[PDB]
């Protein structure tokens, strides 16, 4: 996809994950947590609710009846009505088709950014004291006990705390 | 050796197909329909004064058929006409039958006039036909009345009237030509002499020859009766010569025309209806049928279009 | 030390519609659809032709009111509300028809009938509706057919026009309705008339039909007009007894022009290629909210009030 | 939004910022400087020239008139002439507010993409002399005066120059 | 002395100009056309029973003018008109024209259908023209009957003519009324009594009369057979009553099926396959768009105002 | 573009690149090599079939005629018709460009995007044993031969082997 995110360097979604969209699975010495973050998961949720707003509604336009059901009319202007339909549908079928095929294509890559723009705060975040995983991942370089995962996660995470301790362990 | 932190996204295990510009099997966590494909049956009439006219064909109202008695005149915002309707009782057509017949299916009401016509006794206006089935006994169409001579063969009178138009709006008046299936019947009718029919007003003229010749019968009869329409405008003549209508006709404001064959529900609110009941459906595409009447989603040659809710279903 | 990247942004932020969210404060945005309309027709860099009272119709028959518009060349038409091309009342068969016919024209060129009478026919029969000169006179490409002698029965005539020209020409006729039998009778005869107009790609039958109608500008009576398009090399017939109204000049229709019907004034200081009855739209914008109703190279019509085009990015305040 | 560099990790724009649209707010001995950029704010504007060049235009087809304004033609014509009125208006009604909505949510991102663009050109250019804040601002570990400062904002910067100084600052 | 690895994207030297929302004027590795400007110049009909009329003209099938002789039946798909066509060999027109040429153009096919119409000692029922010319001599319209008096002068002695539809499909009905050029005329043929020609079935009814009138020679003849039709529908029956004046049918038609219907100057080629046509020809073309015409039948591709609109297929063209 | 690598960072392409869109050029001491992304390449080639399966097609509505091209129409109805026909032909013009205009600024940000995305896939997988170039390259501080090159277009560079040999020649 478009952002490289979803389908992309991250290899699956979580069937797990039920309380959000986006979130985290965090591993330290006490064990393993999972939290979804609600900024990212309401920020698409709202983006698609106003596509459903615009996309689902009808024109407040009274269409009266040009053909009789329960009788005949003239041949040629009969011809005339039939070919407008046939026409003015014609529109309508690809109309529709591209607007829905358009946004499918805008849901999915706006879907794949607002995760992308998540894995991106945290790598400001976290700064020197991680290193990127290459699966959506980062490789925490000091001790994480579940108030600091839940500091990154809060995005109340000071770097210059753990910074002294992780440039010691990535140097080696 | 060192600890993780790890971003990713939900997933289900039942994703559904939906079309992107790139991709035909394009698999999300969720989408919703877009066209309408399931109907109802009924029509729904809430909050909408309808009057469903069942055997009376609309003509036939203004005309005065007596299937149409029950709907002689009314105010409503909603007409629905139905299969198999009775125009005419007597057999015959209407110049500009779908033209008219629209006029009474836009207008949202009717109310008849007393026209004030009065006549002598050589001429029996009041010519009653078996066809047209009243209480038992013979009738005739409530508001006109036949031209025919008191005693078979006689010369018909060359009487003359005219109706003062003394209202706001536009009246509608319709009169009946007869077309005999035969001279023998002429004869008796009309008399042997040859004789025309004509109208005047500020706006409106025009000849009507009676057409005699034989034809085949229907209800029962093989002759045909063929009635002529014209407005009349306010503080206007409408003066015709003729060798019969007691009562015009007026629309009434503007009204949404069905022409459905489902049943009318008590409890039901919609804004578009077609031959096979009403589309209540919220979404924006439809495909049910290409005609249909007042609000409604735009038709598409589509069984479905799915709209994609959520994102990229992939599970590990 | 320290150095960021930031953008610009404003203060009174301006709103505009996006596939996600109906709010969308930008910095920049600009209107798409046009709301603001003009009541003055634009006729600069165009040989226009104002007809003001007359009709489109007038010009082929030359009623008193279109004297001036018999003949011409033009790229646009102009017609108000209530232009009367009758002096005598009625209709005429197929009127639409010929009216937008003559809009979509860019001139009239007359050509000469050719058509002499016997000693016995006067020409020159009048009415009093149609005025020319103060007095009483009669439609100035017609010629009302009446036997001298009132009471005699009107004779049998046969007369042809021939389309010598290359292009098409649009002869017009009509025929006499009268009310009344006293005055019919001496003016044509006491007979019931024949007319018999006939060509090679038209032909019909006529009868003066007498009916009982109120008066219109003094006269019970009433006329009407019937008209067809005579081919290259091909000639018209007209048999009569009495009724016919005959033309002195048949019209030709030249180039293309547009049709225009408004009761707007004329400003030939302005251009402008996009009309309706209530004037002209001069706007370089796609959209407009002003009419339906429109000719010439228009913006589409759209049921909106407002559209917005954001000129600008996301406007962040503080 | 789609890039997350504007309403994203820049908190906010600057109401004081005007002849650009991007540029820079420098701090350093000397004192706080700001300064624009034209590569970026001119590809932005270039873009939105481009869109109202093909938007603001109408089609050049002559329409006659099929409705008399005077006359009220047959009832039944002018319910087909209606009919397809009310449906053509529809049509460009529909397409009129779709048009508008996906260039207004192109032209929003587009921006942002600009901002995203710039914010990276100058980060690879810095290579190991600099770090992210998480606000769009880059601390330097080295020091730098007005020349150095706008060596940044040209692009012209050398990392090489101030490497060695700068690695050993970082690592403290 | 670092091991360097750099990432890139192809390029051509020779790249191609598309439009894109922002710019007019962008190259692009790779470019593909959306609308057609190429048509054959022929009618593509392989796998169709077509039918070429050539200088018959529709109409002319059911009244039944010699040019038509090798079209009064048969079955299609396919059925093209060309310009110029006869139907009216004896001058005339047909009420409803457009109307019933573009109902035949619908059809897939003709039956032709015996009235058994039998006429009176004194009626002459083998009327015929010079305007119609068929097998060296004078002839008349193969599905119609010219009446007229065998006693010139006589006037036309009155009838009824009644076709029932025996079939289980509505039939096509069709006469004339002729309008002579002069009383003596008339006179000679239906004699002085008034003329009136009566029609009537249970969805049907019309009367017509006779014009006498001086008017051009067209195929050297000044009177006139203006043509009106009808359906009859299954069981119903259609009645003439007449005095002078009607051609009669001798045959009715049905129209069968339905059928493509072509107005165009292109030849036949049954080796090519099309189902996009025009005045012009074929257009055999996949592309969604097109500016060859706006008048064409068949699954079409839509009429543009637009020469050319490029589609990238591929990147940004950055050269060396 | 939208995504900075084509027309950008990356400032042109190869001419000599003729087995793929994408690819590899290095250079270390056995010299110098050529090579293309097949997978990143496809990704582009298959969006754009996508777009090509979808954009060449016509409906297979069925129309007739209602214009006789050798008989004079009604002049009233021949009006409407040329009013209706020229209308429609207003809307399909409109549609046909805003498709393409669409599309064409797609098929591209959609081909910078596939670029970005090897560039970030690679960048993650040398992890700290190389440096952004700013030019679309990465400086490797390790000696990487020919099957070490091999290694990184085959997604097979296990970095932990090279990266004591690596931190130390990044430092100094
Ligand atoms: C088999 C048979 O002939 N039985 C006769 C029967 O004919 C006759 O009654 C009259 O029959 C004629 C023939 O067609 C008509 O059908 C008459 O019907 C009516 C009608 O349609 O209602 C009766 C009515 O009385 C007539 N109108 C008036 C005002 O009197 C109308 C009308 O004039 C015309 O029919 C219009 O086309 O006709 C029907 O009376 C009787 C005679 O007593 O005797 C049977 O045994
Ligand atoms: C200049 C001159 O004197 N010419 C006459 C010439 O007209 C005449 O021949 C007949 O002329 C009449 C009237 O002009 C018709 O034109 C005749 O044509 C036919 C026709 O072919 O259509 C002959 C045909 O046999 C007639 N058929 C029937 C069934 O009646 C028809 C038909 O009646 C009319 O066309 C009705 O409009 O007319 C034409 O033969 C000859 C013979 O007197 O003398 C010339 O000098
Ligand atoms: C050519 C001619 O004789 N014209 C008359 C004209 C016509 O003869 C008449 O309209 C045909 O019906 O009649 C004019 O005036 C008439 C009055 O003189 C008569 O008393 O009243 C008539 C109507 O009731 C009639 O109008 C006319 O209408 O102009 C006079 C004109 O010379
Ligand atoms: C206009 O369109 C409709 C349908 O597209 C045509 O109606 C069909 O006609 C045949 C027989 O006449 C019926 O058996 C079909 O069931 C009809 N379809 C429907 C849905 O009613 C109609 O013929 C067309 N009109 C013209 C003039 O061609
Ligand atoms: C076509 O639509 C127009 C506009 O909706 C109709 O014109 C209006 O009709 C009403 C109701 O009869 C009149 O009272 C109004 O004065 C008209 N309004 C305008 C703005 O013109 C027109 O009647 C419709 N025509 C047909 C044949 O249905
Ligand atoms: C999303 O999924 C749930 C459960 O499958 C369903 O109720 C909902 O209607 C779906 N789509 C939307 C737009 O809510
Ligand atoms: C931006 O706004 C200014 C004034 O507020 C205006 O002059 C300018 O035209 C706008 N830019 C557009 C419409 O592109
Ligand atoms: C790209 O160009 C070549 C030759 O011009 C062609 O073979 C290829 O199919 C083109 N791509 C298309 C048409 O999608
Ligand atoms: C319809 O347009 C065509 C060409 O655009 C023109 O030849 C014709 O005159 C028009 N039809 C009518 C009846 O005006
Ligand atoms: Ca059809
Ligand atoms: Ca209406």
């Amino acid at each position: 996809g478009l952002f490289g995110a979803i389908a992309g360097f991250i290899e699956n979604g979580w069937e797990g994950m039920v309380d959000g969209w986006y979130g985290f699975r965090h591993q330290n010495a006490q064990g393993t947590g999972q939290a979804a973050d609600y900024k990212s998961t309401q920020a698409a949720i709202d983006q698609i609710t106003g596509k459903l707003n615009r996309i689902i509604k009808k024109t407040n336009t009274e269409f009266e009846s040009i053909e009789s059901e329960f009788s005949e009319i003239d041949h040629q202007i009969g011809n005339v009505i039939n070919w407008t339909k046939d026409s003015i549908t014609d529109i309508w079928t690809y109309q529709a088709e591209l607007l829905v095929a358009m946004e499918n294509q805008h849901t999915i890559d706006m879907a794949d950014s607002e995760m992308l723009n998540l894995y991106e705060r945290v790598r400001k975040q976290l700064r020197q004291n991680a290193e990127e995983d290459g699966k959506g991942c980062f490789e925490i370089y000091h001790a994480c006990d579940d108030s600091c995962m839940e500091s990154i996660r809060n995005n109340t995470y000071d770097h210059s705390q753990y910074r002294e301790e992780a440039l010691l362990n990535r140097l080696n | 050796d060192p600890d993780k932190i790890c971003l990713g996204h939900h997933a289900v295990a039942n994703g559904t197909i939906v079309k992107t510009l790139t991709n035909e099997q394009e698999e999300v966590t969720n989408a919703t329909e877009t066209v309408e494909s399931t109907s109802l049956n009924r029509l729904c009439m809430k909050g909408r004064n309808h009057k469903d006219l069942g055997n009376c064909h609309p003509i036939g109202m203004l005309i005065g058929t007596p299937a149409c008695d029950l709907h002689l005149t009314g105010t409503w915002d909603t007409l629905i006409e139905r299969k198999n309707a009775i125009a005419y009782c007597y057999p015959g057509a209407t110049v500009n039958e779908e033209a008219l017949r629209q006029k009474i299916m836009e207008s949202g009401g009717i109310s008849k006039i007393n026209t004030g016509f009065t006549y002598g006794s050589s001429i029996n206006s009041a010519g009653t036909t078996k066809a047209c089935m009243r209480n038992g006994g013979n009738s005739f169409y409530a508001e006109l009345k036949w031209l025919v001579s008191k005693n078979k063969g006689q010369n018909f009178p060359q009487t003359t009237n005219t109706y003062r138009n003394a209202d706001t709006a536009e009246h509608l008046i319709m009169w009946g030509i007869h077309h005999p299936s035969s001279t023998q019947e002429k004869n008796d009718l009309y008399g042997t002499q040859s004789l025309s029919i004509s109208v005047g007003s500020s706006t409106y003229k025009n000849n009507f020859v009676p057409v005699v010749g034989a034809r085949p019968q229907v209800n029962g009869q093989s002759g045909r009766i063929d009635f002529h329409w014209t407005l009349v405008q306010p503080g206007d003549k409408i003066t015709f010569s003729h060798n019969a209508p007691s009562r015009v006709s007026k629309l009434i404001g503007r009204g949404l025309g069905i022409q459905s064959e489902a049943p009318i529900d008590n409890s039901c609110e919609s804004k578009c209806f077609w031959r096979g009941g009403s589309i209540n459906t919220r979404l924006p595409f439809q495909n049910l049928s290409p005609r249909t009447v007042g609000q409604c989603p735009k038709y598409v040659n589509k069984k479905s279009l799915m709209l994609a809710t959520g994102m990229r279903n992939v599970p590990e």
